């Protein structure tokens, strides 16, 4: 009878380009039938990597804390790679198989020169993806990326996929999601991860 | 406990997909009458029967 | 939704948000939640969208036949009684909750009607998912008012529900029924402003047509 | 028992634990072995303890693979090293399980060092023995650089460019000041290590009483008697 | 449940003086696709169309009922039915079964007698949503809605409307398991309509 | 999912579909449904992706540890038995998992079908997943032990393609493998649209 | 449950049905005629609950005969399928029948082959596979069927489809009855697989 | 709810609260629970809101009908009986009514949920009545004056409001006498501040 | 999950130079107002207050654990520290499928950082300028958000919270008019003696009822 | 309705006998502690929780 | 469900089990070896849930070998059967195994044939019919079996029982494995019915 979970999910989108990773997430913390907050950060950073969370916010926060603790222990010798971090996250998630974390985690970062984005389910399975969306708005945004960015079903010549073009496509997708997704938030927090650093930007979404 | 995740993916079904869905945690345009979960009209505010014996109704 | 009703000295104000939803997905923008019943009566409902339209349509029929037959503008009590006699037999399976307001020869009346067929004459009302957010504004700001102050209290009430309820948003429809007649303000406010996103165009070469058949209307 | 646990844990008036001091003597009583680390290869040569020629020469092997590109050589009590090798294999498997990568050799060394002196514990899977292990290990491996590590029964370890363990350890150490230069090729360095082994080993050096492990970026090669013969001749 | 048994989705986009009404040609029996050539769009005339998603038998019998009523109405009037009137009549037919509703969602497309585009949709019991931009139904309803909101802009030309609607439908079906791979697009205009069929991933 | 593995005179063929879905939504289309644990042993996951991947990677570690201990390749029978025991320990807890542990024990090919119920069957032809029934039909008509290598690969490639053509829960790329006495080789990631 | 596979060629329609009558644990018969022939132009088979199936099929046959004789209704596969759809739909929501049909025959527009499932869902296709054949035989039908199959090729395709069930399906099937409807009448073939 | 009915020296006095609620939320706080059946008969509804309204709508016309067939003042007894049949004939309708009026002498009729009709000198109902049975038992006095009975209803309903969460708001009161019906009002400002 | 004696919602908001927290003193057992002097605002330390709502037994257990942890630790804690501690406690309790049917609001003033945070029975937490708990979250919060609380002086903020609590009393069955207000400023922690809000009901009059 | 009378006498069962049996309308010597049907020990005498909200437990 | 028929005569015992491994809708394999030959004097077959059946059979085989080698226990059908009974009983109330056995072999008292059902119930009899054979084949066994049957007659009776299952049972069976245990050893016979 007891429900251990709360669906605070808005929408998060992670896209890896040839030389950059664009992470965007809505800042709304949704209750049932209401809005707890409009300025909660769904994106956490672990060194040069950005962790993206959805689903139950407490579960994702606990998973991020466990990841940070394990990475801190591991870093006694050397910095952890994005692949090792993704595998560790998968193991941590699966350890809760009978009481899963309700959080779709997307781990993204650079392994030296090459960008990598990893998408996880609630039971820990992780895939290396080119563009992934999680949360209630995932079906409203993923087709847009499949079409405009991944150029699925694009029979003709493809518009060149540059960083600014992808960022504008992400803002378009979040506008559409916030329009038709009830729980997609009021502000979109966009990160750009490059080889040597990363930077945050904020943009506004409709605030119904 | 494990949730039978992937049973529909694993068997021909003669909706447990491969990846866990948020639903595990109708075609009518229906809105909520009140935000309260399943309430849409005033409560039945009488004095409600308690006690007695519902196990032996006929032992008046 | 946040359909609201406020009664003032010489009329009623019925306001509503212009949003519809089915699950977490918004289905319809600019939806008109205020249904016509009579020139002096309007109804705004929450619940099964088909049941609101059909229940308010039954009242519109019965009140139109009544006024046409007897050359006598219908009373709000007649509209509520028709709705009650229809909703009660179904035990609420016809899930329709209405805020019926109007002005008769006896003055301004505002009613709350619930799916099981109960009614309640009230001074102000809120209904739908945003009722609690709206009723908080109505509780604090309600008093004896004219139409101007009643207009803004009701709009402020809707605004609260739009901003605080997940399943409420978009615009505010307003309809005032006074002794002078009813007047409507569709999309009275655009609190849910959207961003100015540019257009996106595919190349026409991006789609291939396998076979084509052309038919002509005659 | 409490009395035996105290006997294990008693310190000497000089400081250092008595059991560690005794394991220090124990680790010397074994056949010689040399480890050489250079910019591109790490070698590990050990003299086989063929108690009798009827003993199968191939069956008395002295180098243990603990994981991909990590090998373990030892001197002292041979019985103890079986448990250490099994525990190291478990640690490497667990590290790959958690992180999907081959562990840094120093990571294994730190794990073993932590386990070494936990003999006072009652729980079973986080200690090696109820006493220090009577062996000295030369653990070599390749993570991003040829690594040579020496773990002594006191629980401490050090990264080395060259080290010798066993009864001939000190002689080989005094010889390393002259016979070792990290700039030579794998083949010449292997000839040098074989010469140094022969200079202290009991019987005449040959391809059957010698075991060579050479770990490089390309392969974790273990030389067969034919290659050892090619380098001896 | 029964709707997901047969699957399938509908999309209707309104441009300038044209409507793009298109659907998938898959018929389901659960996971299995029993036919790749089942169109769910019915045409009363070259200017009145409607498609159903949900129970296929309900959709077909509702089509026959709607055709009966429409033919009787046209005989009684000699003036062709307006698409708004057709949608209202369909909504009425759906609501007569309020206590045992059809398990269908119906989109109605066509051109008004004024020759303007029209689209609308209804739920199981006739809750009608008249549309100006676009409307969707079926298994891929959410993907279609999101991608149409992202890509749709008002007053599209007939060919731009066709290309945009086709792209949205292809990319929404590609993310829907029960979405078909054979697709049909009726480009509707005052002069009639053009039945264009296209194909996708072939899976 | 639809997976396929069978044995023929020249060797062994494995083929999977590489789609992953969460209800109606297709979450991914490039999921790798084959765990390579060594050059002579691979596992074809089916069912709960996280469940099968976790235990298959846990079985792949047991094979690696076994190789270190014995300096010898683990047998398929022991690799599948380890996997079978792990899921069997969670029998009745709703665990959903079905896989074929394919490999060679020296000169002999063997495929062990393992599922969450603790079952473990050795056979010459298995198909697992929602589209398995369709694959079984295509194989039953044309599968022969005397297939040439090219015929066997096309049969496996085509059998998965048909299953994807008719099943909702499959239809990514047709990942194709051929395992011989000398090891497995990844023969393609054919896109079902480009057949 | 009961398997039935049907094909249509350029000028012929082949319907093959499992002739055995079975319950959960026992086989009551092994050669039961599950077809109805109408004017030698339309052949339709009934499946599912035998009690419901035979009653519905008898009512359909008598209604079609009455409509042909009294009202001169032209009995084509489409008309038969529509009548079956209506009779299934009428009872669906009140007192449902647990049965489904395949209707095949020759019309003025050439061969037609219709499938009416439990809920009255009607659709035409080049080949049909109902019952357990929906999960086994569609791959074989896709692999083998092509528009220009001859009658013998159609019979062999039906045989392959039912051989898939014979070899792989757990439920026992031994007899299949194939009725081929063409411009030269209806041809009946009984095979023991 | 807290509905109360006391018969005093020269008529009937009925008191009630104003709160109507669903769950923890007060849907309205001005609801009128004293439903007029006729100019001389009043009904205090308790039970299902929709069902009790349905009954009182029907009892309103039945009591008027018979009144003009009989050609005399509406009978509170007949209204109570008419309520009992509907409440009895239709078990699905969760309704319990206090019907009090003045035709020739003041009468109070209590219809329980199952249709059990009893005549009473004083009667209470609703969820909040559970907490004032002892107070009403000890404090009731036969043949009170209007002020004494008004205090009694005021005290009893006030103490039910202070304890029952489903009961709150101002105390509506109505005294039916041979001279007519007079409404009263005890504002919650006094009740809550106390 | 205990649901026997329930304390109604909490209201906490930050104003120009401090933070407010307010709760009613009613405790209800079902539809019965069993206790009217149950006090649910506590000072965790100087510059911080904790207000709780939900099952009173769980409230008392949680405050007992917090008091033990406060007396045990020799190191002070900032309001953020208490927020982290309480979030950890509640999330652990939830994760052991033994949840506390209690929702908490930690408010405090650091050297310059004002904390106004909420934690629910599941361990979910958030920080905002106005946090409300329970049915307050639906009734009082939409009303409170209409005022730019950041620009309010202490007295104005107290008056606004009092109005919100009056609305809660009107529109909730489980909340009373006897409230308790806790205030935190840079050098002040105050928890007033519970006092009764004044209410009015003149909207209910219909035609001619004699005002008794 | 008909009671499936005779299903066991009609089918191999891969207890509905041909004739209806009495009391169709355990291996322990139990007997009863009171003639009342289910009563075994004193009633739980306390004020029982009613009202409030069970479908909205967390909306205090 | 999984069917096995065994009978014993003078100085020989016949055990016949269907070799097909199948689930509700599918036949995974058609020739699986479901016998264990602990020693050439005793043969037992396992049935039911394959995952439980084979696991318990392996445990029992290894326990019997261990007891024979270490403790010199005399392996006879009775000892084997008692081990089956204990293994099934221990887990019956905590981790029930959904499997049942049929143990046969020669002892110093002559041929013995034991049936250990799902609950661990052990009983000896002249002929056994477990699975569906309990409902179909007992009449045939009663009609045909007699004490002085020869080995060929025993094989023929087993064939008749499994032919009854082939003809009447709805579930498909095609292959049966017969292992005759006698003083000559154990003889294996594979038949396709």
């Amino acid at each position: 009878k007891f429900n251990p979970y709360e669906d605070n999910s808005g929408s998060t989108v992670s896209i890896r380009l040839n030389n950059s990773i664009i992470i965007a997430a809505d800042t709304r913390h949704c209750s049932e039938m209401g809005i707890y907050s409009r300025n909660t950060s769904k994106i956490f950073r672990i060194g040069d990597f950005l962790l993206t969370i959805t689903g139950f916010y407490a579960d994702g926060y606990e998973l991020y804390n466990r990841l940070k603790y394990q990475v801190q222990i591991y870093e006694s010798f050397n910095k952890i790679s994005i692949h090792s971090l993704a595998n560790l996250a998968s193991k941590i998630m699966y350890s809760k198989r009978l009481f899963p974390y309700y959080s779709y985690v997307t781990l993204s970062g650079f392994e030296g020169d090459n960008p990598y984005v990893y998408s996880f389910d609630c039971l820990g399975h992780f895939e290396e993806v080119d563009s992934v969306c999680n949360g209630s708005g995932s079906p409203l945004i993923q087709p847009l990326l499949d079409s405009t960015i991944e150029k699925k079903n694009w029979a003709g010549e493809n518009y060149e996929v540059t960083e600014e073009y992808v960022k504008d496509i992400v803002r378009r997708g979040f506008n559409a999601a916030s329009e038709r997704d009830v729980k997609t938030g009021d502000n979109v927090e966009i990160w750009i991860i490059k080889k040597d650093g990363m930077t945050k930007e904020y943009e506004r979404l409709r605030q119904d | 406990g494990f949730g039978n995740v992937g049973e529909d993916d694993l068997h021909p079904q003669i909706k447990k997909g491969a990846i866990f869905s948020p639903e595990e945690f109708d075609g009518i345009d229906k809105t909520d009458i009140f935000p309260l979960k399943k309430k849409r009209d005033p409560d039945s505010d009488h004095f409600k029967k308690t006690g007695g014996d519902d196990d032996n109704p006929f032992l008046y | 939704t946040t359909i609201v009703g406020v009664k003032y000295k010489g009329g009623v104000v019925i306001c509503a948000d212009t949003r519809s939803t089915s699950g977490p997905i918004v289905a319809d923008k600019n939806c008109s939640k205020i249904h016509y019943i009579s020139d002096n009566i309007q109804a705004c409902g929450a619940g099964t969208s088909a049941d609101i339209t059909r229940v308010t349509r039954k009242a519109s029929k019965v009140l139109s036949i009544f006024s046409k037959t007897y050359n006598r503008l219908p009373r709000v009590s007649h509209c509520v009684r028709t709705c009650q006699l229809h909703l009660h037999p179904y035990q609420g399976h016809i899930s329709a909750a209405l805020v019926v307001g109007g002005v008769d020869d006896t003055g301004a009346h505002l009613y709350d009607v619930y799916p099981h067929g109960s009614s309640n004459s009230v001074s102000y009302t809120a209904l739908g998912s945003g009722s609690l957010a709206a009723i908080s504004i109505l509780e604090a700001g309600y008093k004896d008012m004219n139409r101007e102050e009643a207009m803004e209290l009701a709009c402020a009430a809707i605004e609260a529900g739009i901003m605080n309820d997940l399943y409420s948003g978009s615009n505010i429809d307003v309809c005032v029924i006074s002794q002078e007649g009813r007047e409507m303000f569709r999309n009275y406010k655009k609190v849910g402003v959207r961003n100015e996103v540019p257009k996106f165009q595919y190349p026409r070469s991006s789609v291939k047509i396998l076979k084509e058949d052309i038919y002509k209307y005659i | 028992s409490i009395v035996s646990r105290q006997n294990a844990n008693t310190y000497s008036a000089e400081g250092r634990l008595y059991q560690v001091e005794y394991a220090m003597q124990a680790m010397n009583l074994g056949t010689s072995s040399i480890g050489i680390k250079t910019k591109d290869y790490v070698l590990l040569a050990s003299e086989k303890k063929i108690i009798s020629k009827l003993q199968n020469p191939s069956s008395v092997k002295k180098h243990y693979r603990v994981y991909d590109h990590i090998a373990l050589g030892f001197s002292g009590i041979s019985a103890d090293v079986k448990t250490i090798v099994d525990k190291s294999r478990n640690f490497a498997i667990n590290h790959e399980y958690l992180y999907d990568e081959n562990c840094k050799v120093e990571r294994l060394l730190e794990h073993l060092a932590d386990l070494s002196l936990n003999f006072d514990k009652k729980e079973a899977d986080e200690k090696i023995f109820s006493r220090p292990f009577g062996a000295s290990l030369l653990i070599i491996g390749y993570d991003t650089e040829p690594r040579l590590f020496s773990l002594d029964p006191s629980g401490s370890y050090l990264e080395y460019h060259a080290k010798a363990i066993g009864s001939g350890s000190e002689v080989i150490e005094n010889m390393l000041e002259q016979e070792f230069d990290p700039n030579v090729d794998i083949n010449s360095g292997l000839k040098n290590i074989l010469n140094m082994l022969s200079k202290v080993m009991k019987d005449k050096i040959n391809n059957f009483n010698v075991e060579i492990t050479a770990i490089t970026k390309n392969e974790c090669k273990i030389l067969t008697p034919e290659e050892i013969e090619q380098f001896l001749e | 449940d029964i709707s997901q048994h047969y699957g399938g989705s509908l999309l209707a986009m309104i441009g300038k003086s044209s409507v793009a009404f298109l659907s998938d040609k898959r018929l389901g029996s659960g996971p299995i696709s029993v036919s790749k050539n089942f169109t769910k769009i019915y045409s009363l005339t070259p200017r009145l169309f409607f498609g159903f998603t949900g129970l296929v038998s309900d959709g077909e019998m509702l089509f026959k009922k709607i055709r009966k009523n429409y033919n009787l109405f046209v005989q009684d009037n000699n003036k062709d039915m307006e698409p708004s009137e057709l949608s209202n009549m369909i909504s009425y037919i759906l609501y007569q079964k309020r206590l045992q509703p059809y398990y269908v969602a119906v989109i109605v497309c066509g051109m008004t007698l004024d020759k303007k585009p029209y689209a609308s949709s209804m739920d199981c019991i006739g809750a009608m949503k008249e549309t100006s931009e676009f409307v969707t139904s079926g298994t891929a309803s959410k993907n279609l809605m999101g991608l149409s909101e992202a890509l749709f802009y008002p007053e599209m030309e007939d060919e731009d409307l066709f290309t945009t609607s086709v792209q949205t439908f292809l990319n929404s079906s590609d993310r829907d398991t029960f979405g078909g791979m054979g697709f049909e697009c009726l480009l509707i205009n005052p002069e009639g309509y053009k039945r264009r069929e296209f194909v996708g991933r072939c899976d | 999912t639809t997976t396929l593995a069978f044995i023929f005179q020249g060797g062994m063929v494995i083929a999977v579909d590489s789609r992953a879905s969460a209800g109606s939504y297709i979450a991914s289309q490039n999921v790798h449904k084959v765990i390579r644990v060594n050059k002579h042993l691979i596992g074809t996951m089916a069912g709960g992706a996280s469940d099968c991947y976790f235990w298959e990677k846990k079985m792949g570690l047991y094979a690696k540890l076994y190789e270190l201990k014995n300096n010898k390749r683990i047998s398929v029978s022991a690799a599948s038995m380890y996997l079978s025991n792990c899921v069997y320990s969670y029998k009745g807890q709703g665990l959903s998992l079905g896989s074929m542990v394919c490999g060679y024990d020296g000169d002999k090919p063997v495929i062990y079908y393992v599922d969450d119920a603790g079952q473990r069957l050795s056979g010459d032809l298995f198909s697992v997943g929602s589209g398995s029934t369709i694959a079984y039909g295509v194989l039953n008509e044309s599968y022969r032990f005397d297939l040439t290598k090219e015929e066997a690969l096309n049969l496996g490639k085509k059998a998965i393609w048909h299953a994807t053509h008719r099943d909702a829960y499959s239809g990514g790329n047709v990942n194709l493998y051929f395992m011989d006495k000398n090891g497995w080789e990844h023969l393609g990631t054919f896109d079902v649209d480009k057949f | 449950m009961e398997s039935s596979v049907a094909l249509k060629g350029n000028d012929f329609v082949i319907i093959g049905t499992d002739s055995s009558v079975k319950n959960s644990y026992l086989v009551l018969k092994r050669e039961e005629d599950k077809f109805y022939n109408i004017n030698n132009k339309v052949v339709f088979t009934y499946l599912g609950d035998q009690g419901d199936a035979f009653r519905t099929s008898s009512f359909i046959n008598e209604k079609l005969v009455y409509e042909e004789i009294q009202n001169n209704v032209e009995i084509t596969p489409k008309v038969t399928a529509n009548v079956i759809q209506k009779t299934l739909y009428d009872n669906l929501r009140s007192h449902p029948k647990n049965c489904y049909f395949l209707v095949g025959g020759l019309s003025q527009d050439g061969p037609e082959l219709y499938s009416v499932d439990l809920y009255g869902s009607l659709h035409e296709n080049d080949f049909m596979a109902v019952g357990i054949s929906t999960y086994f035989c569609y791959g074989v039908l896709d692999k083998e069927y092509h528009k220009n199959i001859t009658k013998e090729d159609g019979i062999k395709i039906i045989q392959k489809c039912f051989d898939v069930l014979k070899q792989r399906c757990s439920v026992d099937i031994s007899n299949i009855e194939i009725k081929i409807v063409s411009k030269e009448g209806v041809e009946t073939i009984n095979k023991v697989l | 709810t807290t509905i109360m009915a006391v018969k005093y020296a020269d008529g009937i006095l009925i008191g009630a609260d104003c709160r109507t609620s669903m769950g923890t939320y007060v849907s309205s706080r001005f609801t009128d629970k004293l439903t007029k059946i006729s100019d001389n008969i009043y009904c205090c509804r308790s039970g299902s809101a929709a069902d009790t309204q349905a009954i009182t709508q029907y009892i309103t016309e039945l009591v008027q009908r018979s009144s003009f067939i009989d050609k005399e003042i509406p009978s509170v007894k007949k209204a109570a009986m008419a309520a009992k049949d509907i409440i009895y004939r239709y078990p699905n309708m969760l309704a319990g009514l206090i019907i009090a009026g003045y035709d020739t002498k003041p009468r109070i009729f209590n219809i329980s949920l199952g249709g059990t009709m009893t005549e009473a000198e004083w009667q209470i109902g609703g969820s909040g009545s559970a907490y004032i049975y002892g107070l009403c038992d000890t404090t009731f006095k036969p043949n009170m004056n209007l002020e004494e009975a008004l205090e009694f209803v005021k005290l009893a309903v006030t103490c039910a409001i202070k304890r029952d969460n489903a009961s709150g708001g101002c105390i509506r009161m109505a005294s039916i006498t041979r001279e007519g019906v007079q409404r009263f009002f005890y504002s919650g400002d006094k009740i809550l501040n106390s | 999950m205990k649901n026997f004696v329930i304390g109604s919602g909490v209201i906490s908001l930050r104003y120009k130079n401090g933070v407010i927290t307010c709760t009613d003193t009613q405790a209800s057992y079902g539809n019965l107002c069993k206790f009217n002097d149950v006090r649910r605002i506590f000072r965790l330390s100087s510059n911080t207050l904790i207000s709780l709502s939900g099952e009173i037994s769980d409230i008392q257990f949680l405050m007992n654990e917090l008091n033990k942890l406060n007396e045990s630790d020799p190191v002070k804690m900032s309001p953020r520290g208490y927020l982290n501690l309480v979030q950890g406690i509640l999330y652990n309790k939830r994760s052991r499928v033994e949840p506390l049917n209690v929702s908490v609001s930690i408010v405090g003033v650091d050297d310059d950082d004002f904390l106004v945070s909420c934690v629910n029975h599941l361990g979910n937490f958030y920080e905002d300028n106005i946090v409300c708990t329970g049915l307050s979250n639906m009734i009082a919060l939409p009303f409170l958000r209409t005022c730019n609380v950041l620009d309010l002086e202490r007295d104005e903020a107290i008056s606004l919270v009092e109005k919100a609590m009056t609305v809660m009393c009107y529109r909730s069955c489980r909340s009373s008019n006897r409230i308790q207000i806790g205030v935190v400023e840079k050098g002040l922690v105050d928890i007033s003696d519970p006092y009764v809000l004044n209410t009015d009901w003149q909207v209910g009059h219909n035609e001619e009822e004699i005002v008794l």
